[PDB]
Order: structure tokens, then sequence, then C-alpha cells
RNA sequence: CCGACUUACCAACCCGAUGCAAACUGCGAAUACCGGAGAAUGUUAUCACGGGAGACACACGGCGGGUGCUAACGUCCGUC
RNA sequence: UCCUCCUAAAGAGUAACGGAGGAGCACGAAGGUUGGCUAAUCCUGGUCGGACAUCAGGAGGUUAGUGCAAUGGCAUAAGCC
RNA sequence: UGCCUGGCGGCCGUAGCGCGGUGGUCCCACCUGACCCCAUGCCGAACUCAGAAGUGAAACGCCGUAGCGCCGAUGGUAGUGUGGGGUCUCCCCAUGCGAGAGUAGGGAACUGCCAGGCAU
């Protein structure tokens, strides 16, 4: 809740000053953070997805949801109902703790890290990102790794524009190039 | 030879050709040829008329064909008996009713458009007439 | 959000209207709660109770709780008994039968409404 | 949250090399030792180098002089 | 100014319209504003020799019915399918 | 790699205008069909049961259609 | 032999060696009840990941889906857990 | 008696979209927290419980605007029941029925019951 307190103390002021807001409700807020791992190789082995579920639950303290296929696709040799991905949703105290841990530890640990792009707000203020490695998270021991499987993070916020999303992230001191 | 690229069904019924037309007024070009009679136009008569008018105007100007053969007329083989099913589709026909305009043309003098449409009428089976566009 | 509740309650309301029986409609709110009996035609109300009424709100601590729901149920049941209404059907109006709604229904049953 | 499907989530301390000791809630159990935190990172501090650094002319004029 | 003289339709219907068209005349309607629509009869040749001008559908028309002047404007017209003739004209009082 | 261009050519979505469909209707008759009331008329002309048959090879004309060549004193369906 | 549309002339019905397609099954759950939910498609952004797997939003509003061929219906859903 | 709000309705676009403003005494919505009643194919996102610190931003209700949707004349046209005809794979006459599309135009809903707050 440290980041939530920091927000409510010293982010709404900056955002209201720089956007001429009238009410606190106009200030954008972080609705949720969802982590996704699209393991498109579970057809060969089911344990390849059961280990991904464990690796995703070791990062955030929630048992992941084993998502399935919306429809059958022949280009990937799949049929409807086959589980091919893991999803985790974070809202509230765990969301703030994961955000703080990420920005404070995991982002600097990325190999050859030179910032993050500021053009991934999909025109609605929600920020998308993706990592090519998971062991950057300190919850994984190198000697116990099986394969390397990344993930994609999406921060869904109440902001209405990329400018507002970027301003909120800058107030949160998010890496921007 | 105008022909649809695809159709839901290959063979259709015969129907009738009662009533007047809808596309009576010239809406694309300046001059036009309007049918007065009642009959059928195939995919070959229209092509011959188009070639005749193209030769008459020396490929100058622009022309529009507002009719299209979409009725699959069928004919049974020769020396065959009756019944045994329906015949095989041979050609396509567009139904024509009085008042329907067949060709329109723009960017052409009227004195040349008259003979260009007369040449087309001389090859078309139905009787036609020359008309011009009008303000509403 | 409010449309999903109406969609859920539409089937029950249509069934009750087809059956042509008096219907007790309840409405839930984090602040207050409402209840009212309605004739089968659906355009005439007979008795109604709510926490917004001061005569019954001057006895409860918070209007949004099971105690207030039970008080409203008792008030509407006693108000229907004097008019002579005992065979009535219930309508959740889309809310889950849990908590305040259940407390109000139990209070009505104790006060003598047959449903 | 459900009781016995989620992993244990307790508080822990992550001591960094630069001395920026932090306390965060994780599931590792033991304390954490960190090499590069958000304070001792070159990009966060602002000291990020580049590649170009001039070009051919400076090297030529510093090596060969008439 | 294009001036026309009109009559008043005592009888309506398909039969009356066809009789008017066979008697070298044609029906027409005048509407608009706030008054009641008026059903008039017009001569065929006198209007066919007038509508050929582009000014007929742009300028004003002075119609004489019962010895009075009415200012109308062409709004709609129906032409014969395969003949250079007219069947009905809708005027707007303006 | 990335591409900078125009170009005897074709063209997706959408928009504006023009048409067509028995197996297309956001439109929709006239006729026809069910039921009720009413005056008049019709040798109960209506129904139910019983006795006795005959017949189930139809044709032509009008209107509404299919198959044929929008051919047949051709053939197949509805009404008179 | 049985089922869907047209021919079938806006009640029903109505033929041809007429025009187009199917069936001789399946399910102890794919049935009943209760509780809850709404897509096809396209756009934007994101690691392997590509026109299309998974994840976030936005447009769209049944243009999806019905265990199966077609027709008539289905949002109170007859569709989805 | 008026104004506003909530619920249950009547009719189902003249009732619906879109643009611009307004509303927080009360109600309503957003909102706070969660060991508990209760739940997430993970997550107080949804359901539900305990509350009223704060806000009308979003939703919601109201207002005016014709950029759409929608309704829609009169007349005319096609068609058609009956009886006659022609130049009869199509039309006409006499008498009745009378479309659809489109035009002028209308149009930013109306209303019943039970409740709450403010004036009377
Ligand atoms: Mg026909
Ligand atoms: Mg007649
Ligand atoms: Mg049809
Ligand atoms: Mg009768
Ligand atoms: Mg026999
Ligand atoms: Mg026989
Ligand atoms: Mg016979
Ligand atoms: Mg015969
Ligand atoms: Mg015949
Ligand atoms: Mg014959
Ligand atoms: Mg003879
Ligand atoms: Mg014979
Ligand atoms: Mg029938
Ligand atoms: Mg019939
Ligand atoms: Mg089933
Ligand atoms: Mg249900
Ligand atoms: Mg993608
Ligand atoms: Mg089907
Ligand atoms: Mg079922
Ligand atoms: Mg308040
Ligand atoms: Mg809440
Ligand atoms: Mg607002
Ligand atoms: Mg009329
Ligand atoms: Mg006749
Ligand atoms: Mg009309
Ligand atoms: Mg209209
Ligand atoms: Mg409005
Ligand atoms: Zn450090």
């Amino acid at each position: 809740a440290k980041l939530h307190d920091y927000y409510k103390d010293e982010v709404v002021k900056k955002l209201m000053t720089e956007f001429n807001y009238n009410s606190v409700m106009q200030v954008p807020r972080v609705e949720k953070i969802t982590l996704n791992m699209g393991v498109g190789e579970a057809i060969a082995d089911k344990k390849l997805l059961d280990n991904a579920a464990a690796d995703l639950a070791a990062i955030s303290g929630q048992k992941p949801l084993i998502t399935k296929a919306r429809k059958s696709v022949a280009g990937f040799k799949i049929r409807q109902g086959y589980p091919i991905g893991c999803k985790v949703t974070l809202r509230g105290e765990r969301m703030w703790e994961f955000f703080e841990r990420l920005i404070t530890i995991a982002v600097p640990r990325i190999r050859d890290f030179r910032g993050l792009s500021a053009k991934s707000f999909d025109g609605r203020g929600n920020y998308s990102m993706g990592v090519r490695e998971q062991i950057i998270f300190p919850e994984i021991d190198y000697d116990k790794v099986d394969r390397v499987r990344g993930l994609d993070i999406t921060i869904t916020t109440t902001a209405k524009s990329d400018e507002e999303g970027r301003a909120l992230l800058a107030a949160f001191d998010f890496p921007f190039r | 030879m105008l022909q649809p690229k695809r159709t839901k069904f290959r063979k259709m019924h015969k129907g009738r050709n009662r009533g007047l037309a809808q596309g009576t007024d010239v809406s694309f070009g300046s001059f036009g040829l309007k049918a007065v009679g009642r009959g059928r136009l195939t995919a070959r008569q229209i092509e011959a008329a188009r070639r005749a008018m193209t030769r008459a105007v020396k490929r100058q100007g622009k022309i529009w064909i507002r009719v299209f053969p979409d009725k699959p007329i069928t004919e049974k083989p020769l020396a065959v008996r009756m019944g045994k099913g329906k015949g095989n589709v041979e050609y396509w026909v567009a139904l024509i009713q009085p008042g329907k305009v067949l060709y329109e043309m723009d960017g052409v003098p009227e004195e040349l458009a008259r003979e260009a449409f007369k040449l087309a009428a001389a090859k078309l089976p139905i009787k036609t007439t020359f008309v011009t566009k009008t303000v509403m | 959000k409010k449309s999903a509740r109406i969609r859920r309650a539409t089937r029950a309301r249509r069934k009750l209207q087809e059956l042509g029986a008096t219907r007790l409609v309840v409405h839930r709110t984090p602040r207050h709660i409402y209840a009212q009996v309605i004739a089968p035609n659906g355009s005439e109300v007979l008795v109604a109770a709510s926490t917004v009424e001061k005569a019954i709100a001057e006895q409860l601590k918070y209007t949004g709780n099971k105690d207030a729901a039970a008080a409203v149920g008792k008030a509407v049941a006693e108000r229907a008994l004097e008019k002579g209404i005992k065979d009535v059907s219930f309508d959740r109006s889309g809310f889950q039968y849990h908590g305040r709604v259940q407390a109000l229904a139990d209070a009505a049953r104790e006060a003598g409404l047959q449903f | 949250m459900k009781k016995d499907i989620h992993p244990k989530y307790e508080e822990i301390t992550a001591s960094c090399s630069c001395g920026n000791v932090m306390k965060i809630r994780s599931t590792v159990g033991h304390d954490l030792n960190l090499d590069v935190c958000s304070k001792c990172h070159p990009f966060f501090t602002g000291k990020q180098r580049d590649v170009a650094t001039g070009g051919r002319v400076d090297r030529f004029n510093k090596r060969f002089n008439i | 100014m294009f001036t026309i003289n009109a009559e008043v339709r005592k009888e309506q219907g398909k039969g009356a319209s066809r009789r008017l068209r066979a008697a070298n005349k044609f029906p027409a309607i005048i509407y608009g504003g706030k008054e009641a629509p008026l059903a008039i009869e017009l001569d065929h040749d006198k209007v066919m020799n007038m509508q050929a001008k582009a000014e007929f559908y742009s300028e004003v028309l002075t119609i004489v019915v019962d010895g009075k002047e009415i200012k109308v404007k062409a709004q709609d017209v129906q032409r014969h399918p395969y003949k250079p003739k007219l069947q009905h004209i809708d005027f707007v009082r303006a």
C-alpha cells in the first residue's frame, strides 16, 4: 500500500495542477494489472503449461487461471477448449505491491535495459508491455529453471488518453525514454 | 458477353414480363437509348450494340450499360424427348420492359449520338428511341 | 450494470404477471432499502415500506443493514395484514436471495405473509 | 481470496548493494540480496552513454597532424 | 414569368386521370404552406411546350384558377415511360 | 535491411447514384378463407344415420404457373 | 420410405422422369431445476508469435451460436458455464 | 398545489442515436474497508456484508439544438375483384378496392400508482 499512499499524497496534486482538473475523480487511477503468459507449446506436453502456471504464481501470490482457446485454428493445429495460456489479475494491495516490486527491482534487472517505450497506450490510456525473460524476477532460482518463458503485462487505468496515462506513469516514476 | 461470376442457383423458372420499368430517366450521361417495346435481350445482342456504338463514336466519350443479363435461360438438347429433367443452361437474358433505358452516353455531340444509337437499334430486336437528360 | 439486474428479474416478473398474483417487490441499495406490494395488473400499489420513511428510520442505527431490512419487512407485512393480504408472491427484483433480502423475507414470514 | 489455493505471501527484506534497503511482501521466504535497485541504476540516475561520440575527424586529427 | 391557366378537378381517381390524359389534359396537385391542397387540370400541349425550358423548373409559375393568381414552383413531375408526355405535376406554393 | 517513386493494369471496406431475384423482405394490397350479428329470398337448399349404385381413361376455353422454343388440338397443378 | 424451401395463385391442401438439399442417428448427459453471463467481426498496444492461438481496451450489436441438412424461432434467451 | 428524485407500470422509435450544458439539502451513483454471512474456474472486477471521509469526473435524470434514425400526408402511379373488348406470350373500357417508394411536413415523447426532499 506504499505506492497507493504515495499516489494519494503526491500524484493527484501534480495531475490536477497539470491538467486543470476540478475534482479528484477526474484524476486517473490504476484499475488493475493483468499478467499473461501465452504458452503456445502446451500441445506437446501439459506439464509445459503447469510449470508456466507455477512460474507465474511465484511472481504474484495468486493461483493463475488456465485460459483456453476461443475457437479452433488450423494454422496453429489447435481446437476449441485447449488450454494455451495463463492469466493473473491483480487489484488493490497486491496490485500496488507488485507494481512497486516491479518498478523497484525487476525493471533495472532487465538485460541491456535502456528504458521503455512511451507509445504503448493503445489510444485509451491503458499501458501494455512485454518482457523476454522471467528470471529477472527474484522469485526464481537459476539452478531450478526449466525453460525460459516470458510474459506480457497490461496496466488498465481510468485514464482517457495516452497523454494522461503517460503523465500518471511519470508521476509514479516509470521508465520512459 | 456479360455474365454473373456466381449465382446461388444454376436454373431458374420462366416467369413473366408484365409491367413497366423503373430506370426511365437518364441519370448518368447526357443522351440515352430507351426501349419502347417488350422483349428479351441476350448477352450477345448487347455486346454487338456496344461494339457498333463504339465504332460509331470512334471510342470517344463515355458510355454506360444499365441493363445486365441475369436470367439463366436454358435449352434442351436436339432430338431428345420431353421430360427426363430440365435442360442445360445455354445463354443469359435480361428482361426488358417499356421505358427502360438500355444505353447512356456522355461527352458526345448529339448529331453523332443519334446515329451511334441508331446503329445499336438496328441490331437490337426491340424498338427503341433517342432521349436526352432533363432537369428533374 | 443496472440493466443486468432488470434482465435477471424480467423472467420472474413475467411469470408472476402471467400467474396474476399479488407481487411483493424489494429494492436493495447500499444506503436504503424499499419494499412494496403490487396488484397483478402491475399499475396499482397497495402498501409500501422503506427506510427513507422517518417514522421507521427514527429507530434504526443504519438504514443499510439486515436489521433495517427486517424492520421494513415487518412494517410492510403489518401494513398488508390490516388490508387483508396473506397469499402473496415474492420478487427478488434481480438481487440474490442473501443477506438483507433474506432477512426481510424471514421477517415477513414471521409477521405472517404466506410465501 | 481463497484460502488454500494461493501460495504463502509474507513480508521480506531486500538489501541492495548500494545500501537502499527495502521491505516488500513476496513469497521467497528468505531475505533477498539485490545488485541493482531503482536508485543505483544508470538509466534512472541519468548517466546513460552513447555510441557515436564524434566520428572520423577527431581521431584523424588527434593521430595524424601536419 | 411563366403563366398557366388551370381548372379544378371535380372527380378524382384512375378513371378520371385517364380520361383527362386522353382528352389532351392532365391532372396536377398544388400543396405547401398551410392551406388545403388543390387538384387542378392542365392542358397538355401548352405545358409540354413550356417545360422544355430549363427556367420552368427554377423560376416561379403564375397559375390562374377561378380568376386569381397563385405563385407556385415546380417540385415534382411524372413523365410517360416511353412517350414525351406528362401525367402529373406537384407544385409547392412559393 | 529499410525502402524512395509512378503506373498501358486490377481492385477490398465505406459513401453517392441506377437496376434485377420462385427458393431476399426493414413495405404491403385487391381477391380468397374463419367466426358473429342483422333484414330479405331460396320446395331444408344443411347435417347425421341406413339401403342401393355408378365412377377413379377426361377434353376444350378464360385467368394464375412449372417443363417445353414465353412451339403444338403437347404435358403437368389451382379456379370457373 | 421419412424431413426443409420454391413452384403452391397472401386460410389448409395441391402434380410432373420439376428446381435445390438431407435422414435410417446421437445424448445418464447434449435431460430437469436453480444461480450467473452475453457474441461474429474489425481496430489499437504487447515476448517468443506469424494474416489468424493468449492478454488489455475501443468500435460494432446477433451481421455469431443452435449436436446435424433446410425453414420457422430463440435476449425472459431455446445460446454460453 | 407545484419542483426534483426512487420504485412498479401503460405504449413500444413522433418514444431511439449523436453534440453542448446543468444536478448533489434529500434520493441516487461513484466511493472506504473487510477476520466475518457470501464468492471468484485467479482477483471485494462481479455477488454480498459492515459504513458515509470525499466527489457529481463516469453512469444516471433534466434542458435546448434537426448531424441521423423514426412517423408521415393530398394527389398521382402500379396492381386488382366483377362485366365487356383489342392489334391478345400483353394491354384497354365501365364500376368498386387502392398500394409501395418518394415530396411537402411533423418530430428532441406522453401518462397512471405508491413513496422521499423543498417551497406552499
Ligand atoms: Mg407471377
Ligand atoms: Mg379500371
Ligand atoms: Mg417473392
Ligand atoms: Mg360469412
Ligand atoms: Mg386407377
Ligand atoms: Mg386418373
Ligand atoms: Mg385433368
Ligand atoms: Mg390435352
Ligand atoms: Mg395457360
Ligand atoms: Mg397449349
Ligand atoms: Mg378444332
Ligand atoms: Mg394426352
Ligand atoms: Mg397456401
Ligand atoms: Mg389460396
Ligand atoms: Mg440440449
Ligand atoms: Mg436461466
Ligand atoms: Mg496479436
Ligand atoms: Mg442450420
Ligand atoms: Mg437446456
Ligand atoms: Mg454527498
Ligand atoms: Mg463496491
Ligand atoms: Mg455528468
Ligand atoms: Mg392515394
Ligand atoms: Mg377480366
Ligand atoms: Mg404512402
Ligand atoms: Mg412514405
Ligand atoms: Mg436527447
Ligand atoms: Zn541499489
